RNA sequence: AGAUACCGUCGUAGUUCCGACCAUAAACGAUGCCGACCGGCGAUGCGGCGGCGUUAUUCCCAUGACCCGCCGGGCAGCUUCCGGGAAACCAAAGUCUUUGGGUUCCGGGGGGAGUAUGGUUGCAAAGCUGAAACUUAAAGGAAUUGACGGAAGGGCACCACC
RNA sequence: UAAAGUUGCUGCAGUUAAAAAGCUCGUAGUUGGAUCU
């Protein structure tokens, strides 16, 4: 942010993050998230600071802007919780998915069939997504990751910290992600909501599409 | 750099961490140079500015990084005071 | 990590050390006055006191020593000094 | 050869000899 | 138990810049200490620092810019002559372009180049390039 | 003809990269010998340090592979190491020239003494390790010419490195570590922190960020 | 032992990947389209090409296939994930909130939101699971 | 470890002079059995009288009579 | 070379392990070397339990158990597969088969 | 086959205690001691400190048993591109050609050989100190691939079986 | 003699390659915290 006032966190955004979850860690922290969680409740969970997690979306948003070509930023999910929602930021954004397995090689080995460069590397679980981290230590790739209290923060250049285990918490952080990367291209306002919701982002288990259709 | 007549004797300047001050080597893949764009005051918009941090891999490897980038945006006002 | 500021330390951190590790050693320990209802005098107490204290007025135990403060008799009043 | 073995027919060794130089 | 408070003070400032750390903790202090500590921050090698105040002994906190390969003690406090100066410099620094030998000498505590300009020989503490 | 596989590569084709310098500024790996071909591919020599035949013990034979250990360099501050196996003493030296391309380094050249003329010797003593083998390069005055073993002398005289006093340690008798610690040694003389390094880095435009444009666009 | 060899899965995959307009659900179809539109030297490994061929056909109507990937299924699974609920599941009256984060919240000035319920904590501190 | 300090030489030297006399080397040309045992007493060629002539067994993995004469 | 970081045993602080008898072969082995099984087996067979059960005067008598502690040292242990080999990695594994 | 062994039945010294000797073990962490610095995590033992809550001393505090943390020493464990190393591996076996914190002991290719000899100690057995002639191109360490195993676990076959 | 950093003060080794005394105590020896313009 900067202490820019256009860029501050408004009540909206705080209602979404307490509605998702996203301030709610786990009961393990990574010596290196200290500096992120508020305090642990009385029943072991770390809260998250919600205005650490403001300011990290909002440097994640300027470092992927400040890539002209958006193709060459790559967002990967393995979980299921993070596929769709890293597919929607693609589309929007029009950075390229990675939704599913990593191939290993896919960074490093130029000769398979889906070699790429990328210029930045977006991540929903620096645990779940070491794949590509790793190799993302082979081709100088700046990483940015969605990362829990007990995430590991090794190969990981910006770090957003918020709760990445719940559907709900990483689709949001997706979709606000998505957000504020628009609000500073100039596509879509800062005033007023933006037409898309989170829920698209979201993820839902077959059984719920069972139970819609 | 200099020889004793002043003109510059080296193939070329090696950059160094934003974060230790070490020299970044030639064959360093673990290292980074990212941007982070800067954005007007009044608008929250990209200006077409951006500020420029190398990180070394041992750095990245140690997990330091992300502190690291941290207070480099803090010290350069893009993160907020606290 | 990588850049604690060891020159101005938390007083949170700096009272969870032990005394002798703080930037300045300091003790845990304190002295107390210390006045029982039957005791027209105060006392002065260390809170970590080795033996047997008895009332400046009277011929009762104040504090029982133990293996680190000592245990002050219940319907002493006690505060802490500076 | 066991070395404990090696050692024990070296001291039976000196025992002969002890024998031999008394 | 601890002697050459010298030795560990350098210890600890050639492991915490192998660290990447900015800053180190250095106890106990000493004049040699800070002396040593003066002539490698006119050389710009850590910066500076400050001289926490406990009534036993001082602790020194180094601000610690990466310009600092190594720093090292000479033990025993060998006497060094001008003429064995320059086989000690070329044992102990990498170049003859940069790198210092701190020597105790009579005139204070300074550098190798600073004992060839005020002729005089000394002890050698340390190193540090 | 040349098709470019990787970013870099046609970058350097279009003839947007102007040297090997602006490469190794943003430590960017390459992985197309060509890339070498274009910047020095006119003063690079190359030189097999050893053949070596390695053996694999099976059910009826020994299989036998040949190791070629192959030293590449114009003799002017660029040298490379390549070590490639293959059942085809050819084939290997082929794979270990192309390896030793894609591991060329910068050397960085100083003065003993006084600073008169070009740079003759390394900037400082620099140490490289390979399997206990230790190589340590010391400046010398100029004139000393290379004062070491051939298999380290090759190397420092691919590198561009006039004179130069060694010292080696360990088991030099194996040349693949002795080689592979000279390397070494030689890849840290730019990695050094001397103190005319001390004026902050000014950042540039990386290759991929200064033609992003071009590359979307060809 | 009627497991297909990776020919003739290899093949079906790529004429599935690049022809699945023309195909159908019929083996007596899927063969002679196969025969048309490929090169196959043996009648019989038309015929077993063109079974898998109906296999896979008959896989990808109950949903997308792992070995799969064009272009049209990309397409019509944005189709479908392009759902977007009445309301949000996100934001609704009220949202309980602990003490703590309550408190947190109140430093960062979006304490004095009346969404939030503050719900009593834990009443012990049981969370860790035995050891042993 | 070794010692390092400014009065340690006595020490020191008659280490290195104590350890020397565990170099083979040293050992053999500084005790004086190797050169009475010397067939030559020290000295590089000797005069001897062809006293019969000898065939000496090349070892095991090679194969001939190497001719020698007892001198 | 070192095959195990605990030699295969469990003396860590201390000199001296008494040591125990094998229950096979009745060997002596340090009693934190020796491997150790508790075995609470019921007093009759799976098959006897139906005619004792039957037989029984009591109405739910409950046959009591068999509490057995077995000490078998490696050689028997491993002879008797109560233990076997495992792989370099897997040596390392802590955990008991989940049974 | 032979068994001067393994297996079995007996069974002396011994095994037990007291006093006097002996001073050796794969006496092992095969890793001297003292000091500093250098990652993380969860346990555990002792002491101390702080704190929701449960339980006992019929009820109040104290104190016990739990629970959640912190601090200090301790036996350890896991993890890590700290760094090291020939590697195995080691948070020490790291802070080592960028080589110096203090100090003791001790090694110098393999055998001959811990032998001969002298000295010393012991009642003895033996302990400590301890060579040389001669001989030899290798012994050896770690790891890799095979082959093999009277090692384990899987799989296959009417030239295996049921 | 150098090579031999295979006598290592510079400058070697001692978990497994040769090697830390079984273990403490202890005199000589070696080494010894801050501080005085």
């Amino acid at each position: 942010s900067g202490a820019l006032d256009v860029l501050q966190m408004k009540e909206e955004d705080v209602l979404k993050f307490l509605a998702a979850g996203t301030h709610l860690g786990g009961t393990n922290l990574d010596f290196q998230m200290e500096q992120y969680i508020y305090k642990r409740k009385s029943d072991g969970i770390y809260i998250i600071n919600l205005k650490r997690t403001w300011e990290k979306l909002l440097l994640a948003a300027r470092a992927i802007v400040a890539i002209e070509n958006p193709a060459d930023v790559s967002v990967i999910s393995s979980r299921n919780t993070g596929q769709r929602a890293v597919l929607k930021f693609a589309a929007a954004t029009g950075a390229t998915p990675i939704a599913g397995r990593f191939t290993p090689g896919t960074f490093t080995n130029q000769i398979q069939a889906a070699f790429r460069e990328p210029r930045l590397l977006v991540v929903t679980d620096p645990r779940a997504d070491h794949q590509p981290l790793t190799e993302a230590s082979y081709v100088n790739l700046p990483t940015i990751a969605l990362c829990n209290t007990d995430s590991p923060l090794r190969y990981v250049d910006i770090a957003i910290p918020c709760n990445n285990k719940g559907a709900h918490s990483v689709g949001l952080m997706w979709w606000m992600l998505a957000r504020e990367v628009l609000r500073m291209r100039g596509t879509i306002s800062r005033e007023h909501p933006w037409e898309v919701m989170p829920d698209l982002y979201f993820y839902r288990d077959p059984e719920e599409i069972e139970k819609e259709e | 750099m200099q020889n004793d007549a002043g003109e510059f004797v080296d193939l070329y300047v090696p950059r160094k961490c934003s974060a230790s001050n070490r020299i970044i080597g030639a064959k360093d893949h673990a290292s980074i140079q990212m941007n982070v764009a800067e954005v007007d005051k009044v608008t929250g918009r990209f200006n077409g500015q951006f500020k420029t941090y190398a990180i070394c891999g041992a750095i990245r490897r140690m997990g330091e990084s992300d502190d690291s980038i941290l207070r480099l945006a803090k010290a350069d006002g893009i993160v907020s005071k606290n | 990590p990588l850049a604690k500021d060891l020159l101005h330390p938390s007083p949170e951190e700096e009272k969870r050390k032990h005394k002798k590790k703080r930037l300045v050693q300091s003790p845990n320990s304190y002295f107390m006055d210390v006045k029982c209802p039957g005791c027209y005098k105060i006392t002065t107490v260390f809170s970590h006191a080795q033996t047997v204290v008895l009332c400046v007025g009277c011929s009762t135990v104040l504090c029982q020593p133990t293996g680190g403060k000592a245990r002050l008799t219940e319907g002493c009043s006690f505060r802490r000094k500076q | 050869m066991r070395a404990k073995w090696r050692k024990k027919r070296m001291r039976r060794l000196k025992r002969k000899r002890r024998k031999m130089r008394q | 138990v601890r002697m050459n408070v010298l030795a560990d003070a350098l210890k600890s400032i050639n492991n915490a810049e192998k660290r990447g750390k900015r800053q180190v903790l250095i106890r106990p202090c000493s004049k040699v200490i800070v002396r040593f500590l003066t002539v490698m921050m006119k050389h710009g090698y850590i910066g500076e620092f400050e001289i926490i105040d406990d009534h036993r002994a001082g602790k020194i906190v180094v601000n610690l810019t990466g310009r600092l390969n190594k720093c090292g003690v000479i033990s025993p406090r060998f006497d060094v002559q001008l003429k064995d100066l320059e086989k000690w410099q070329n044992n102990l620094l990498p170049s003859r372009q940069f790198g210092f030998i701190v020597l105790t000498t009579s005139a204070g505590i300074m550098d190798h180049e600073e004992a060839r300009r005020k002729h005089t020989g000394g002890k050698i503490l340390g190193f540090f390039f | 003809e040349w098709m470019p596989v990787t970013k870099l590569g046609r970058l350097v084709k279009d003839m947007k990269i102007k040297s090997l310098e602006e490469i190794y500024l943003f430590s960017l790996p390459i992985k197309e010998s060509e890339i070498i071909d274009f910047f020095l591919g006119a003063s690079l020599k190359d030189e097999v340090l050893k053949i070596m035949p390695v053996q694999k013990q099976t059910r009826a034979g020994q299989r036998t592979r040949f190791k070629a250990f192959v030293a590449i360099g114009d003799y002017n501050g660029h040298v490379g190491l390549g070590v490639k196996c293959s059942k085809e003493v050819a084939t290997a030296i082929r794979g270990a020239i192309i390896l030793a391309k894609l591991s060329i380094v910068p050397v960085r050249r100083g003065y003993w003494g006084n600073k008169i003329g070009k740079p003759h010797t390394v900037p400082c003593k620099v140490t490289g390790r390979c399997g206990s083998v230790l190589v340590r390069l010391i400046p010398a005055p100029r004139g000393t010419g290379i004062v070491s073993a051939p298999v380290p002398k090759k190397l420092l005289m691919m590198a561009g490195i006039d004179d130069c006093y060694t010292s080696a340690r360990g088991c030099t008798a194996t040349l693949g570590n002795f080689a592979k610690a000279t390397f070494d040694a030689i890849s840290k003389t730019y990695s050094y922190l001397t103190p005319d390094l001390w004026k902050e880095t000014v950042f540039t435009k990386s290759p991929y960020q200064e033609f992003t444009d071009h590359l979307v666009k060809t | 032992g009627r497991v297909r060899t990776k020919t003739v899965k290899k093949a079906a995959r790529v004429i599935i990947e690049k022809y699945y307009t023309r195909l159908g659900n019929d083996f007596h179809t899927n063969k002679r389209v196969c025969e048309e539109i490929a090169i196959i030297p043996s009648k019989k490994l038309r015929n077993k090409i063109a079974g898998y061929v109906t296999h896979l056909m008959k896989r990808i109507q109950r949903g997308p296939v792992r070995g799969i990937s064009i272009k049209l299924q990309e397409e019509e699974r944005e189709r479908r994930d392009n759902y977007v609920p009445e309301v949000s599941a996100l934001d609704q009256e009220i949202i309980e909130v602990d003490p703590d984060t309550k408190e947190m919240l109140k430093l960062l000035d979006f304490g004095s939101l009346s969404n939030l319920q503050v719900t009593q904590p834990t009443v012990g501190m049981n969370f860790k699971t035995p050891r042993g | 470890g070794k010692c390092r300090g400014l009065r340690t030489a006595r020490k020191l030297r008659s280490h290195r002079r104590d350890q020397k006399w565990h170099d083979k080397q040293y050992k053999k040309a500084h005790l004086g059995t190797a050169l009475k045992a010397n067939p030559f007493g020290g000295a590089s060629h000797a005069k001897g009288i062809v006293l019969e002539k000898v065939g000496v067994e090349a070892k095991q993995p090679n194969s001939a009579i190497r001719k020698c004469v007892r001198v | 070379t070192k095959k195990r970081r605990n030699n295969g045993r469990a003396k860590k602080g201390r000199g001296h392990v008494q040591p125990i008898r094998c229950t096979n072969c009745a060997r002596c082995v340090p009693k934190d070397k020796a491997i150790k099984k508790f075995v609470i087996r019921n007093i009759v067979e799976a098959a006897a339990v139906r005619d004792i059960s039957e037989a029984s005067v009591f109405d739910a008598y409950v046959l009591p158990k068999l509490y057995v502690k077995l000490h078998y040292c490696v050689s028997c242990v491993i002879h008797s597969k109560v233990v076997r080999n495992r792989s370099r990695e897997a040596r390392k594994d802590r955990t008991p088969p989940p049974r």
